[PDB]
């Protein structure tokens, strides 16, 4: 009769149906990933098509049930999430055009090849060729050639594709009563109808701007030290005052500066934090990695993890008969199905990656009792943060000593701490300005405020003012270097990384406070701390029913974004950088460029 | 079977040993309503209804007296004055399979709440609105049953759970269900206080020479005083002499 009871019964029944069908679709995806075969790919495609069709039908059937007279907060949130049709808000022809453009752009990015002029027949793709070259080869000429070739062979092709994709995204966003696609993406963080926890889309923008503003001195000092070490490695390629080259950031787009740690190490003679030698001497394997991770789980108060995962999920590469994806994936399949797909080797890096993946999986069981539409995180930067806080805690020397990876005779001096902090900053702090600028650039690109004919002229400008990095080769509007990134070329929001980093810093600080930790935050370990695990699970089990601001207040007590945990974590590194940069220029100059002498 | 088609079994004319299940120590839930498990063991009930089915863990609380829910109201309803107990245990190793054990069903949709101790197995499409179903599902018409989803990876509230409800009954009909009447050892040539199936006599039990008849149980004297009893266990006759006594 009334919309309330009928809508609630329909909600329950189609939540069960959608949970079942999403489980089937993710199971088909898992079967495809474990064994890449034609039947597996066909099952993947059929399950995905059926799931999309049924999801659209359920969303429409919920749309004919108005939310005006529905007062249940969880039901309202679920039905509003269903009502987010997105690209389907436009016509069938426009949706098909957008899908074709996205597929073409993704295919060009993935299949993009660069060919040496000396040997045209010899060509290498971005992965693993370009990444390995840019993380290993330190030659300026080869890195610059690879940079130009990858950003020209793909950027020029993707520029019209990216332009039409942006135009279409703006069209559907305006049809969705949003100013631009950036507003549509930021609407995920938006909270409405909740007293004391409402969040606006512009609030996220202003909070990100304020956080970057208060982070600016630390990043400036870090970039100054990295640049100084870069003249220490490249005396005649980078000016002491000018900005850094784009291709000398370690990777293709400057996303990760970890590859620069070899040339920017504070002390190349002091040993780094690594227990892989003892790890392989202790006859450890992937099974030992997973068992130690589960022991760490039960040590912090988290419950024992289901045996179905152990008897269903794969750990090491299943020989050569079948091909499995080596990319680390945590599949929250559905109907209480949780699996992990990675090529786990006997290494510290694989140890931390697996710890991250079972952190994701435990967060997945955390909101299992929630309905399917609420069976996810409040935003896109929570699950990765939950995995990464545990991975970083396990990476601490205390956890390695407890599990036998590190001998108790190991000495912990300021040199190792500074080296680890700088490595993390290159891995984590270095990407924060880049992620911030790239997401903002995509935001006004969707907004259309910046004229197209000088879009590139804007980009490099904010590459200089914000990142402090100057391109080695000037690029006109033909180049579409931002779209050369995987996230831009595959319709992925990029602010998720910065938000996840800040969330994980806050979570680490909260867990350390709950564990009564004393000393540096980088040496802080949540192992054998029931209070930290309980405080983490207080937000883990909440799912996406509650606002993300509510989760942040529950964890750290700060309703909005905070950087105080970041300052607490990187204070020793900040002091070390300030001490080391007293004899070098601080900041950057936009005028200087490698192509100008 | 499914919970909406819960398997009903009649237990009577048998010894119900509740000790083995009370001390097997492998079941998630054991809730006795109206009588403690220990005391009902030494108690006689006219009948027992054993309702066995499979539900989810969250629905386990639904199967309890004075409870409401999907399973409680549309699949199986318990009266408030429940006499028996409810035993539930995880069946993930048995009732959960890879791909989803969808064989089990539960009455998600129903037009009215079930009466206590009533089973509904109607497969007619429930009509949500005023639009007739016309024998097929569609708008305002949905299947009354939803398939259970069971996988080995499920959580506590989603793993399969076999539930057995043992409702006890004692009324004007003769009592049938009783626990194992504990029997002690046998003593002889000693003044002891005995009780053979209700004789409750006191005296000295000695090896007998008289022979009973197979249908006969205990002897008697001219004065209608019990003098010989056949052992309810191994078939033998014992003369009961009165406890030695006299004047001083
Ligand atoms: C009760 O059950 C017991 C089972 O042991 C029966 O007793 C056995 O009888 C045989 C007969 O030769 C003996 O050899 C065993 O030693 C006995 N076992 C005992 C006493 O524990 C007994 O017959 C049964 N009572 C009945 C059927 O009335």
């Amino acid at each position: 009769s009334t919309i309330e009871e009928q809508a609630k019964t329909f909600l329950d029944k189609f939540n069960h149906e959608a949970e079942d069908l999403f489980y089937q679709s993710s199971l088909a995806s898992w079967n495809y990933n474990t064994n890449i075969t034609e039947e597996n790919v066909q099952n993947m495609n059929n399950a995905g098509d059926k799931w999309s069709a049924f999801l659209k039908e359920q969303s429409t059937l919920a749309q004919m049930y108005p939310l005006q007279e529905i007062q249940n907060l969880t039901v309202k949130l679920q039905l509003q999430a269903l009502q987010q049709n997105g690209s389907s808000v436009l016509s069938e022809d426009k949706s098909k055009r957008l899908n074709t453009i996205l597929n073409t752009m993704s295919t060009i990015y993935s299949t993009g090849k660069v060919c040496n002029p000396d040997n045209p027949q010899e060509c290498l793709l971005l992965e693993p060729g370009l990444n390995e070259i840019m993380a290993n080869s330190l030659d300026y000429n080869e890195r610059l050639w690879a940079w130009e070739s990858w950003r020209s062979e793909v950027g020029k092709q993707l520029r019209p594709l990216y332009e039409e994709y942006v135009v279409l995204k703006n069209e559907m966003a305006r049809a969705n009563h949003y100013e631009d696609y950036g507003d549509y993406w930021r609407g995920d963080y938006e909270v409405n109808g909740v007293d004391g926890y409402d969040y606006s889309r512009g609030q996220l923008i202003e909070d990100v701007e304020h956080t970057f503003e208060e982070i600016k001195p630390l990043y400036e000092h870090l970039h100054a030290y990295v640049r100084a070490k870069l003249m220490n490695a490249y005396p005649s390629y980078i000016s002491p005052i000018g900005c850094l080259p784009a291709h000398l950031l370690g990777d293709m787009w400057g996303r990760f500066w970890t590859n620069l740690y070899s040339l920017t190490v504070p002390f190349g003679q002091k040993p780094n934090i690594d227990v892989t030698d003892a790890m392989v001497d202790q006859a450890w394997d992937a099974q030992r990695i997973f068992k130690e991770a589960e022991k760490f789980f039960v040590s912090v108060g988290l419950p024992n993890m289901t045996q179905g995962f152990w008897e269903n999920s794969m750990l090491t590469d299943p020989g050569n008969v079948q091909k499995a994806v080596c990319h680390p994936t945590a599949w929250d399949l559905g109907k209480g199905d949780f699996r992990i797909l990675m090529c786990t080797k006997v290494t510290m890096d694989d140890f931390l990656t697996a710890h991250h993946e079972m952190g994701h999986i435990q967060y997945d069981m955390a909101y299992a009792a929630q309905p399917f539409l609420l069976r996810n995180g409040a935003n896109e930067g929570f699950h990765e943060a939950v995995g990464e806080i545990m991975s970083l805690s396990a990476a601490t020397p205390k956890h390695l000593k407890s599990i036998g990876l590190l001998s108790p005779d190991f000495q912990e001096d300021n040199e190792t701490e500074i080296n680890f902090l700088l490595k993390q900053a290159l891995t984590i702090v270095g990407t924060l300005p880049f992620t911030y600028m790239l997401e903002k650039w995509r935001w006004m690109v969707f907004k259309g405020e910046i004229p197209k004919d000088q879009w590139m002229k804007k980009w490099w400008e904010m590459k200089r003012e914000i990142v402090g990095v100057v391109e080695p080769v000037p690029h006109d509007e033909t180049y579409c270097d931002p779209a050369s990134l995987f996230h831009v070329s595959n319709d992925y929001s990029f602010i998720r990384y910065y938000t996840r980093t800040l969330y994980q810093f806050q979570f680490q600080e909260a867990l350390c406070q709950a564990a009564k930790h004393e000393g540096p935050l980088h040496k802080c370990d949540i192992s054998n701390s029931t209070e930290a695990g309980q405080k983490l699970f207080n937000m883990l089990r909440l799912g996406k029913s509650e606002p993300w601001t509510l989760a942040l207040e529950n964890v750290v007590g700060a309703k909005n974004m905070n950087v105080r945990p970041l300052l607490n974590y990187f204070e020793p590194l900040f002091t070390w950088l300030k001490d080391q940069n007293k004899n070098s220029f601080v900041g950057w100059s936009t005028d200087w460029s490698p192509y100008a002498d | 079977a499914s919970v909406y088609a819960w398997n009903r079994k009649r237990i009577s004319n048998c010894v119900a040993d509740y000790s083995v299940l009370y001390n097997s120590a492998s079941f998630s839930t054991f809730k006795c309503y109206g009588v403690s498990p220990t005391k009902l063991n030494d108690l006689c009930f006219t009948n027992v209804y054993a309702d066995s089915f499979v539900i989810r863990g969250d629905e386990v609380r639904q199967i309890a007296p004075g409870q409401t829910g999907k399973i409680a109201d549309y699949n199986y309803k318990l009266p408030d004055d429940f006499t028996g107990c409810v035993i539930a245990w995880n069946s993930n190793n048995l009732d959960s399979k890879v791909g989803g054990n969808y064989n089990y069903l539960y009455r998600l949709f129903r037009k009215s709440n079930l009466k206590p101790f009533e089973r509904d197995i109607s497969t007619e499409i429930y009509q949500a609105g005023s639009t007739p179903c016309n024998g097929v599902e569609g708008f305002n018409c949905y299947f009354p049953l939803q398939s259970y989803g069971f996988q080995p990876t499920n959580g506590v509230g989603y793993q399969p759970y076999r539930v057995v409800v043992l409702s006890f009954e004692l009324l004007h009909a003769p009592a049938t269900v009783c626990g194992p009447k504990k029997s002690t050892n046998l003593v002889k040539n000693k003044c002891v206080n005995f009780n053979f199936n209700g004789l409750t006599g006191t005296g000295v039990l000695t090896e007998s020479n008289k022979k009973f008849l197979p249908f006969q149980q205990f002897g008697r004297d001219i004065a209608d005083t019990t003098d010989a009893v056949r052992d309810p266990q191994t078939l033998e006759i014992l003369d009961i002499t009165p406890c030695s006594f006299g004047g001083v």
